[PDB]
């Protein structure tokens, strides 16, 4: 055990689709949402 | 410029009632139409209704 070292440095590589492409990932774990019955409110 | 001649074209008379108005045109011996007074209905009102789940009363722009 050590606290010299600064372990947040996975951030430097980020590019400019890391946010989005967790997302495409996570969209497979989610739970089916809930529908207000209409395509929209103006439908 | 406008010219007229009828005297009665700037005449208008204020009544707190219809009732009144009537009494006074029936002993003056002119003949009158009357038209009911109308008041705007009372209506709902819900801000919240802006922002419905499920209606079309929700709003798109603020």
């Amino acid at each position: 055990f050590d606290n010299s070292t600064y372990r947040n440095l996975q951030h430097h590589e980020y590019s400019t689709y890391t946010f989005l492409d967790l997302n495409v990932e996570l969209s497979k774990f989610r739970m089916p949402q809930p529908s207000s019955g209409r395509q929209s409110p103006r439908h | 410029w406008s010219s007229t001649a009828d005297p009665l074209s700037n005449l208008v008379l204020t009544f707190s009632t219809k009732e009144d108005a009537v009494a006074f045109a029936e002993k003056n011996g002119w003949s009158f139409d009357v038209e009911e007074r109308k008041v705007p209905k009372p209506k709902s009102k819900s801000y919240g209704a802006n922002f419905s789940w499920n209606k079309r009363t929700r709003v798109s722009t603020k």
